[PDB]
């Protein structure tokens, strides 16, 4: 009767209490970073639009 | 609409695939021709720790998880990544070589495009199970419901016994729709779970109610509706 509710609620229904997802989710950012760089490098700080780049930084930053 | 469906997965992925953009669109142009590329053994080094870390941080969880699906799904990825990786060291290579390389531009891209991919499958995958656990309370909750049909007050304990559960999935689906990145399914999450517990006072009194034969669809109505609900969620959660 009472066990039921139990032999069910035994599937994860309970408070949670108390990092692998954020583990996951830093090592990507991890890959992102250094993928970042290298291409970062390999294009130089040469052609792109790197003002324009600036101020839309600047200009979220009187928002966000 | 938007590509990556998970403000994290954006946050980390877009800006690579934005980057890349840049470069074929530079190459296509003709602004990095007869140029000397700086020797990148060094940050194709970075790379390749990076993905090394990444890799066995996925082999971990592999390995320790319960998720089956996850378990088959995650350690493609990690080929995928990693092979990528040996395209970048050989564009390394060849730029090391050659600064004036033509050829080594296309393992560049095609090695960065490889861990881009690569990596999106590995969060992708991992998104999926963090998904079936939502999933897995939403399916309980429906079982318990099905154990409705059959309670006097002294077998609503039970009403007792589902509170916390109700309470999981509720913060569950909250803290899920505020990651969605595609509006409308965020509205859908949210409708439906108010309804859902709009509707729980009206089951515990249609069942107090339980005290004929009009009680008893008024009741199983009731469980119909938050079921269609509950069912709505996992659907929409799977998009």
């Amino acid at each position: 009767e009472e066990r039921l509710e139990s032999i069910i609620s035994g599937a994860a229904l309970m408070a949670d209490s108390s990092d692998r997802r954020e583990r996951i989710v830093a090592e990507c950012n991890a890959v992102r970073q250094a993928l970042q760089d290298l291409l970062s490098e390999y294009m130089g700080n040469a052609g792109r639009k790197e003002r324009s780049d600036a101020l839309n930084s600047a200009i979220d930053k009187m928002t966000k | 609409m938007p590509v990556f469906h998970t403000r994290t997965i954006e946050s980390i992925l877009e800006p690579v695939a934005q980057q890349i953009s840049h470069l074929v669109i530079m190459h296509e142009e003709g602004e990095v021709d007869g140029k000397a590329i700086p020797d990148l053994t060094a940050p194709v080094a970075a790379v390749q720790a990076a993905v090394s870390n990444l890799v066995r941080v996925g082999k971990e969880t592999v390995q320790t998880t319960e998720d089956q699906i996850l378990k088959r799904d995650m350690p493609p990825a990690f080929i995928k990544v990693e092979n990528a990786c040996t395209k970048l060291v050989q564009a390394a290579q060849m730029l090391q070589s050659d600064p004036y390389s033509v050829p080594a531009r296309d393992y560049l891209i095609d090695g960065s495009r490889g861990i881009l991919s690569g990596t999106s499958d590995l969060l992708l995958t991992f998104d999926e199970a963090e998904v079936r656990k939502i999933i897995r309370v939403c399916k309980g909750i429906l079982e318990y419901l099905t154990v409705a049909e059959v309670v006097t007050m002294e077998d609503v304990t039970y009403t007792k016994n589902l509170g916390p559960g109700m309470t999981k999935m509720a913060k569950m689906i909250d803290e899920r729709q505020q990651e969605l990145t595609h509006q409308e399914h965020r509205v859908m999450l949210v409708n439906s779970m108010n309804t859902v517990k709009e509707l729980l006072p009206v089951l515990i009194s249609a069942m107090k109610i339980f005290v004929i034969e009009e009680a008893l669809k008024n009741r199983n109505f009731t469980v119909e509706k938050m079921s269609a609900e509950i069912n709505e969620i996992i659907r929409v959660l799977q998009l």
